[PDB]
């Protein structure tokens, strides 16, 4: 999936970014007003003249849009501060809005429709959404044509990039908040990609079920990253070791075993 | 709504005295955007710290890393310190290692 999401904040800041999924490929560059590519590839098979057409509508739309909210807050009574949140893209195809953190509308076929639950606020807003049809049409031929063209492109031109092998690094250390009597062991795994990953705490071939893994979390060189923990009795850490498992060591574990200094 | 920061701190490599490193403060869940997060050394703020373009989730809430390379001695201790509306004072999150 590919999308785009705008982040425009009111007090007049504007953000528009594009998206395989975790992985950004895009930037909006507010000051030369232009479309940076992050990757080489970021430009898919798409040319450098057609690259110009979709950065027009984009010229036009962001400002436009920015610009349309703040006339209407008024009647829409959007009250400062506020925020509001848009993505859209394909895999289907999606546009959606949020104000102040909140699903309110979204774009469904050819027109914007409200969440039901968003109350008459959203309905206001859709009849100004909606107000001219065929630039609901452009929006439509945006996602359901643009887009998946787009993605195509982008996706064998990345391929490289995209399905590397990184191997992971591994270390163990103390955890910082053991109940009494007991200690906290902490698996730590970094620099894999792509993101699935495996770790536990064993005894022996035995997993340990009490291993509690936290979120996977990002590095800036694009790698990932992971804690995964175990609460044991003090008089029970013997014998424990770390095992992690990765699509790029190819059945070849990792292993690191609680001892030495740790003891 | 609002919706506070979380906020985990954690090492690209091993910590290993004398040799360069980074370190990281992710944070996520957060609403509204604005958000101030620093990086500190002793308790002194960090002067060149980077960070990714704003992002959100699919619940709408925000997320960002901030980052900086950095070369650890043995006197040294880091954290991540945060402010943001929903918090009474900014928080402070310590970079754990043994
Ligand atoms: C970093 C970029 C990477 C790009 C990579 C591209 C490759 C893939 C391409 C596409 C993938 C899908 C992307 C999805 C984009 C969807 C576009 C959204 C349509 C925006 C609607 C514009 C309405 C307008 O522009 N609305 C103007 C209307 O001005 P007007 O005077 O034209 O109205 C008069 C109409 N009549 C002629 C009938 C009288 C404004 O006053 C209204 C309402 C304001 C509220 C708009 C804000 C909400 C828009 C949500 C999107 C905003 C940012 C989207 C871009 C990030």
């Amino acid at each position: 999936s590919f999308h785009v999401i705008w982040i425009a904040s009111f007090y007049k800041q504007n953000l528009v970014s594009g998206w395989l999924s975790d992985l950004q490929t895009h930037t909006w560059d507010s000051n030369s007003s232009t479309i940076v590519f992050l990757w080489p590839w970021s430009r898919g098979n798409f040319s450098n003249e057609e690259w110009k057409e979709l950065e027009t509508l984009f010229r036009i739309r962001t400002i436009r849009s920015f610009e349309g909210i703040r006339r209407y807050a008024h009647e829409l009574q959007f009250e400062y501060p506020f925020e509001i949140q848009v993505t859209g893209g394909c895999e289907g195809s999606f546009l959606q809005l949020a104000y102040q953190g909140s699903d309110f509308v979204s774009f469904q076929n050819n027109s914007w429709l409200p969440y039901p639950v968003a109350g008459n606020m959203a309905k206001h807003f859709c009849k100004v959404l909606n107000q001219n049809q065929h630039e609901n049409d452009i929006t439509h031929n945006l996602l359901s044509d643009t887009c998946p063209r787009f993605i195509l492109g982008l996706l064998d031109a990345g391929k490289a990039h995209l399905q590397r092998q990184v191997k992971p690094e591994a270390w163990l250390s103390h955890g910082p908040s053991p109940g009494p009597g007991h200690l906290q062991l902490v698996c730590h795994v970094s620099g894999f990609y792509p993101k699935p990953v495996w770790v536990m705490w064993m005894r022996g071939e035995q997993e340990q079920q009490g291993t509690q893994r936290g979120d996977i979390l990002p590095s800036a060189d694009g790698t990932w990253y992971l804690r995964a923990t175990l609460e044991v009795a003090a008089g029970e850490a013997a014998d424990l070791s770390c095992r992690v498992k990765h699509s790029s060591l190819e059945g070849q574990d990792i292993v690191l075993y609680w001892e030495g200094s740790l003891v | 709504i609002q919706r506070t920061p979380k906020i985990q701190v954690y090492s690209r490599h091993p910590a290993e005295n004398g040799k360069s490193n980074f370190l990281n403060c992710y944070v996520s869940g957060f609403h509204p955007s604005d958000i101030e997060v620093d990086l500190l050394k002793n308790g002194e703020r960090i002067e060149k710290v980077e960070h990714s373009d704003l992002s959100f989730s699919k619940d709408w809430s925000f997320y960002l890393l901030y980052y900086t390379e950095f070369t650890p001695t043995e006197k040294d201790e880091y954290a991540c310190r945060v402010n943001h509306v929903t918090l009474s004072q900014p928080k402070i999150v310590k970079w754990d290692r043994d």
